[PDB]
C-alpha cells in the first residue's frame, strides 16, 4: 500500500525503505519518489509532490495480456474502451465503471464543461503560466522539436482552472512535460528558476538540487553490495542530492570518498578489522 | 462477498445472500439470468443488438457476437481534419494534391486524390476536389457534380453514381465507395478485401493504428507534418512547417464560434452523449468557424454540426436539430407546385422503391443514415426514378446502360 | 539474520518488528524473545538474555527428512552422529566438523576435562546455587515428579 | 567458490582453482579422487574398512557399504548399568529377579533372568547370577561356574559352553549367545532373526530406541523406575523409588575413585579417544568405586577399566594398560612348571587350532576380542583341548558328546 504521505506498508504493517526481496524490491531515492521493480516485468514510479501521480511500465512480452484502466496494449487504440464483457464503449466514464474494485461504488458520468469558463479568476492565471510551454524564450522551446506541447498546454489549463490549490496543479503539469521530454533524450537542466522554485533552495547544507538523481548514486552501503540493488531501467528524477563526487554518508552531510564509511553496522573511518577502513572498498 | 453483475471480472478485492447477486436493476438475480450493459442502457438476457455488420446476444451477463469483418471508413472533413481506416485522428493543413488512398504501395488498381486549397486567410486548408482513378477510368468530383474523364475502350470497370439525400455517392463493383457532401466532407469506404494493401493519408487498414504514419518511403514517423508532407503529388509544392491556430489569429471570431458550436454539448444532443463522444466534434466546429473569414461562415458551421448528427443516427439516436433560425433546409423546393411529396427526413431511415431496386439492383453497404430530402411518391406512380428526381409509373422509368439514363 | 543485540535484518537491511509475510512471519513479544513461524512447518524461538539460545520445532511430517547438527529425527538416537557421507562417528566434535558452512574453518576436538576442577573459586559458587534444582524446599521440587 | 572435500554436502553458503578442490591432506585434487574421513583418520580412494559385519569402500569421497544385518548386543555391567539392543543407556538399582530378555511377550522359546543383590551399603545393586531358560533346559551361571538343571528327555536344544580368556561363553544353535566375565558383566547377543520379537530390560531390538521403555503391560513410559519395576519376577519384591548416589553417601571414597578412574581420560587410552567415547565409562567407574564399601574394591575398579578397553579392541585399537601395580594378571600360573606357553594376550587377536575346530566345528560370532590368557602350544602337540586346559596331540583329545568331555 502506497499512501499519499510516504508510509509504505506491507500487509497492514509499516516497512523501512529500502526493502529488497526475491520477487520485487521497493526503493526511495529522493523522498518524493518511490521506485518499485518486479521480476515479472512490472515497474512502478509513485510521485508524491506536488500531487500524487503514478507511472507504470511493462515489457513488450506482456503485449495483449493486460486488462484494467490502462487498456490491453496491442497496438490499436480503438479497442482500449473494450470492456471485460464484450463490446467497446463510447465514453471514458462508461468504460471505467466496469473496473470498479468495490460493488458499492456509484456510477460516474462525463462532464462536458471546461473549468476555465466556470472560474474567471483562475483563467487568467492559467493562461499566463501555461503559455510558457508554447513560447520559445523559455527552457521549454528546446523540447518543441521532439514533444509538440500542444496537448500538454490543453491539460495544463484544465488542471489549473479546476483544482483548489492552483499552483500545485500548475507545477505538476509543467513537471510532466519536462518528464516526457527527458524520455526522448532532451533533458531540461534548470527549468525551475522562475516558475516552480519554491523548494529549490531548501536543500540541506552540503547537498544541492539536481535534475538527474538516480537510484545508484547512493551511500557507500550501496557500494558494499554494488550488484544486488541498482535496478536499471527507470527514469531520472529531480530532488536534493550531492554532486559528481562526495558520496552520501550514514547521516547528514555527504563527506568525500576517502572517509565515507565502511558498512553489519556501518563503521567509521578509523576501524581496523585485518581490514583497514578505507575509501569505499575494504582491504580484505 | 457481495457480487454485482458489473464487478464479475473485477475480482472482488476489498443485501443479496450467498448464491444470488445484484443486477443493477433491482432485486437479487442468479448468475445465469444476469443482464448486460452497453452505452448506459441495460439489456436483459437474450437481447439482440447490431454492431455495424454483426449481431450480438446477451447470454450470461456477457456479449456473444458474430465475427464478420466490416467495411472500413476514412474521413476528410472541415479545415483539414482526418480519421484513418484504423481510427486515428490528426490535423494537416497542406496546399497541394495529396494521396488519400491508393494501392500503388511499393502493381496497383486504384488511386484517390484530394485537392486542398486555402479557405480563409489564416493558412488552414480544406478539400475542394476529389479525383478517382479506377484502372484507366478517371472520375472527378468538382463544382457540385461528377465529371467523366478518359473512359477506356472496352474495359470500363462498372461504377454507379447516384444522389442520396444531400450527398453524392459513387460506388464501384470492385469494392470502392466514395461519399461526398458536395463541399468539403468525404467518406471513403473499402470492402474488407483491401486489408493491409493500401497507403496514403488514410493509413493502411490493418486494424493496428500505431503504424498509420508510414511515409511514402516506408518509414513510420511520429510527426503529423513529416507524414503528410510526404504524400504530396508535386515535388515543387511547399512543406507545411507548422499548424495554424485560427482562433488565435482571429480573436474577434472566437465568441461567435464557441457560442454557436455549443449546441453539440447541449441538451439537444443529449441522447447521443452516451453513444458518440462530442469532444472532437466541438473542437472541429470552433476551429472551422474562426477561420471562414472571407465569406460564408454559416456553411462552415452547419457542416460541422451535421458531421456529429450523422454518427448519432449511425449508432441509433435520431436527433432533430435544425430549426428555421438554425441551419434551415428547403425541401419543398422540389415539390410539383403544391403537391407535397418531398419531406425532410432527418435521419434517412426510409426504404422506398426506386426503379433500380425494382429490377434487382442493390448496393453493398447501407446508406440509410444520410440526411436529406426524400420522396414519398403517391399511389398512382409509386416508383422513384432517381436521375430526374421524378416519381414515375413502374413501366416508364428508363434504361440505365453504361451509367447514363435513357428515357 | 538474528544478531545478538536484537537487530533482525533481512538481506543486509534492518526491518521493523512485527513483519508478517505470506511464507513466514517474525514476532517480538517480550524484547528478549523473538518468535519466527514458517508455513513449511519450522518454528524458531531466539532467546537473547542472559545468553543467546535457540529452540527449533518441526512437525512429525518432516520425520527422517532433515540433516544438520540436530540429527535426522527418525526415532533412533544411535545414528544421529551419522555424517553426510556414510558412516556414524564416535564423538560429537568429529561428527560436527562435517557440517562446517565455511571451508576455511579449523577442525575442533573434544575436551575430556571438567571446568569445576580447573577453577576452585567457581566450584563452590556452582555447588551452592545449582543444588537448588535438586532440593525440595525451593520452587523446583514441583517439577521433580515430571 | 572454494570447495574442500569435507564441505561437499554442507552447501557452500558464506588456494585451489576452478575445477580442483582441497582434500584436507595437501594439494588440490579433482572431485573423483577425493579421499574419505572416518574417526579422525584419512583414507584414500578404494580403501576397505569393516564395520562389525560389513565392508565399506571409499568411492568418491563417500562410503559405499554393504547392507547385511549384524547381531545385536545387550549389556549389564557394574552397579546397575544397562545398554539395550538399540543402544539406550540407563541406570536401575533393583533388588529382585528381573527379566533381561525373553520372547514370551504378549508362544515363546527362551528367557534370560538376572538376579540383582545389594553390593555395598548405599542401596545400589549389581548382578550376581544369570538363569538361561532354553525350551525346557535350564542353565544357571553362579559361583564362577555353569550348572545344568533339568535337562529334558529327548529334545535337548544344542548348546555349547567354553571359556575364552577371562570370560565364560555359552552359545546356542538357535542364535542365543551369553558372555559372562564370572562376576557382574554380562553380554547377550541375538541373531538378527529376533528383530522386534523380544522384550525385557534390554528392549525389543527393532532399531528404534524411543520405545525401549515399554513395560510388561505394553505401555511406553518415560521413567527408568516405572519401566524397571515392571520386569521384576516376584510380586512381593519392593519398588525402587529413587536411584542412590554413592559418591554423596560416601564422601571419603570420592578422592580415591576419581583419581584411579582417570586412567580412561588419560594418555594411556589416547588411541581410543577418537573411536569410543570415554565419558559414560568414566562415570560408571566412579559410581562403582564409591560404592564397594564392604570389601574388595580393586575388583570393582579393574572391571570398569576392562569394559572400556574391550570396546577399544572391538573398534580397532589394542591398548596395553595393565602394569604390576595397576590391575595385575597372573597367566604363568597355568604353565607346566617352567615351560612357558600361557601368555597374556591383551586384545585376544590370535587364531590357533583347538580340537573342536580341527573337526569343522565353528562358532557364529567373532569372540577374538576378549581379554585373557591364551595358549601358544608347542610343535610336538599343537592342538589345544579346551575342557582341561592342556595342549594335546591331534589324535588324543576327546569326544564332545552331549556337551561333556570324554577322554
Ligand atoms: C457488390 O459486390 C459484389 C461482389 O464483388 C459485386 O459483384 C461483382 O460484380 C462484377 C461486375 O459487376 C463481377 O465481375 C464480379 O464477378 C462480381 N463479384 C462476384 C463475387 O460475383 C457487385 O457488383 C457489387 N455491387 C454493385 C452494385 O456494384
Ligand atoms: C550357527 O547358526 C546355524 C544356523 O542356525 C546353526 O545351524 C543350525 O543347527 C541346528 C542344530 O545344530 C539345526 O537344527 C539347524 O537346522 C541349523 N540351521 C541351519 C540353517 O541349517 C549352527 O548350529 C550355529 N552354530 C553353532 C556352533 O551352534
Ligand atoms: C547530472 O548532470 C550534471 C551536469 O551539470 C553532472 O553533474 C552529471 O552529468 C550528472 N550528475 C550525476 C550523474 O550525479
Ligand atoms: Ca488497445
Ligand atoms: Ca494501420
Ligand atoms: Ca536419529
Ligand atoms: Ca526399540
Amino acid at each position: 500500500v502506497f499512501k499519499s504521505d510516504g508510509s509504505v506498508l506491507l500487509n497492514q504493517l509499516q516497512v523501512n525503505l529500502p526493502h529488497v526481496t526475491a520477487s520485487f524490491s521497493v526503493f526511495r531515492p529522493s523522498s518524493y519518489h518511490i521506485m518499485v521493480s518486479m521480476a515479472i516485468g512490472v515497474r512502478l514510479q509513485v510521485q508524491l509532490a506536488p500531487v500524487m501521480q503514478l507511472f507504470v511500465t511493462l515489457d513488450q512480452a506482456s503485449q495483449g495480456q493486460v486488462q484494467g484502466l490502462c487498456g490491453n496494449f496491442n497496438g490499436l487504440e480503438g479497442d482500449d474502451f473494450k470492456t471485460a464483457s464484450g463490446l467497446v464503449e463510447a465514453t471514458g466514464a462508461g468504460f471505467a465503471n466496469t473496473w470498479k474494485a468495490q460493488s458499492t461504488c456509484h456510477d460516474k458520468l462525463d462532464w462536458l464543461d471546461d473549468p476555465c469558463s466556470l472560474n474567471i479568476e483562475s483563467a487568467n492565471y492559467a493562461e499566463h503560466w501555461c503559455s510558457l510551454l508554447k513560447k520559445t524564450e523559455t527552457p521549454f522551446g528546446r523540447c518543441h522539436s521532439a514533444v509538440d506541447p500542444a496537448e500538454y498546454y490543453k491539460r495544463c489549463k484544465y488542471d489549473t482552472c479546476n483544482c483548489q490549490n492552483n499552483e500545485d496543479c500548475l507545477c505538476a503539469a509543467l513537471s510532466s512535460y519536462a518528464r516526457a521530454c527527458t524520455a526522448k533524450g532532451v533533458m531540461l537542466w534548470g527549468w525551475r528558476e522562475h516558475v516552480c522554485n519554491k523548494d529549490v533552495g531548501s536543500c540541506p547544507n552540503s547537498q544541492v538540487f539536481l535534475y538527474n538523481l538516480t537510484t545508484c548514486q547512493q551511500t557507500c552501503r550501496s557500494l558494499s553490495e554494488a550488484d544486488s540493488h541498482c535496478l536499471e531501467g527507470f527514469a531520472p528524477v529531480d530532488g536534493c542530492g550531492c554532486p559528481d563526487h562526495t558520496f552520501l554518508d550514514e547521516k547528514g552531510r555527504c563527506v568525500p570518498l576517502a572517509k565515507c564509511s565502511c558498512y553489519g553496522l556501518y563503521l567509521e573511518a578509523g576501524d581496523v578489522v585485518r581490514c583497514v577502513c578505507r575509501d569505499g572498498r575494504l582491504h580484505c | 462477498r457481495a457480487l454485482s453483475c458489473q464487478t464479475l471480472a473485477a475480482g472482488y478485492y476489498h443485501v443479496c445472500p450467498d448464491g444470488l447477486m445484484d443486477d443493477g436493476r433491482g432485486g437479487c438475480v442468479v448468475e445465469k439470468e444476469c443482464p448486460c450493459v452497453h452505452n448506459n442502457d441495460l439489456y436483459s438476457s437474450g437481447a439482440k443488438i447490431k454492431v455495424d455488420c454483426n449481431t450480438c446476444t446477451c447470454k450470461r451477463g456477457r456479449w456473444v457476437c458474430t465475427q464478420a469483418v466490416c467495411h472500413g471508413t476514412c474521413s476528410i472533413y472541415g479545415s483539414g481534419h482526418y480519421i484513418t481506416f484504423d481510427g486515428k485522428y490528426y490535423d494537416f493543413d497542406g496546399h497541394c494534391s495529396y494521396v488519400a488512398v491508393q494501392d500503388y504501395c511499393g502493381l496497383g488498381s486504384f488511386s484517390i486524390i484530394t485537392e486542398n486549397v486555402p479557405c480563409g486567410t489564416t493558412g488552414v486548408t480544406c478539400s475542394k476536389a476529389i479525383k478517382i482513378f479506377m484502372g484507366r477510368t478517371e472520375l472527378k468530383l468538382e463544382d457540385k457534380h461528377r465529371v467523366v474523364i478518359q473512359r477506356d475502350e472496352g474495359h470500363h470497370v462498372a461504377y454507379t453514381t447516384r444522389e442520396v439525400g444531400q450527398y453524392l455517392v459513387v460506388e464501384s463493383s470492385t469494392g470502392i465507395i466514395v461519399i461526398w457532401d458536395k463541399r468539403t466532407t468525404v467518406f471513403i469506404k473499402l470492402a474488407p478485401s483491401y486489408k493491409g494493401t493500401v497507403c496514403g493519408l488514410c493509413g493502411n487498414f490493418d486494424h493496428r493504428s500505431n503504424n498509420d504514419f508510414t511515409t511514402r518511403d516506408h518509414m513510420v514517423v511520429s510527426s503529423e507534418l513529416d507524414f503528410g508532407n510526404s504524400w504530396k503529388e508535386a515535388p515543387t509544392c511547399p512543406d507545411v512547417s507548422t499548424n495554424p491556430e485560427p482562433c488565435s489569429l482571429n480573436p474577434h471570431r472566437r465568441s461567435w464560434a464557441e457560442k454557436q458550436c455549443s449546441i453539440l454539448k447541449s441538451s439537444v444532443f443529449s441522447i447521443c452523449h452516451s453513444k458518440v463522444d462530442p469532444k472532437p466534434f466541438y473542437e472541429a466546429c470552433v476551429h472551422d468557424s474562426c477561420s471562414c473569414d472571407t465569406g460564408g461562415d454559416c456553411e462552415c458551421f452547419c457542416s460541422a454540426v451535421a458531421s456529429y448528427a450523422q454518427e448519432c443516427t449511425k449508432e441509433g439516436a435520431c436527433v432533430f436539430w435544425r430549426t428555421p433560425d438554425l441551419c434551415p433546409i428547403f425541401c419543398d423546393y422540389y415539390n410539383p407546385p403544391h403537391e407535397c411529396e418531398w419531406h425532410y427526413e432527418p435521419c434517412g431511415n426510409r426504404s422506398f422503391e426506386t426503379c433500380r431496386t425494382i429490377n434487382g439492383i442493390h448496393s453493398n453497404i447501407s446508406v440509410s443514415y444520410l440526411e436529406g430530402c426524400y420522396p414519398r411518391c403517391p399511389k398512382d406512380r409509386p416508383i422513384y426514378e432517381e436521375d430526374l428526381k421524378k416519381c414515375v409509373t413502374a413501366d416508364k422509368c428508363g434504361c440505365y446502360v453504361e451509367d447514363t439514363h435513357y428515357p
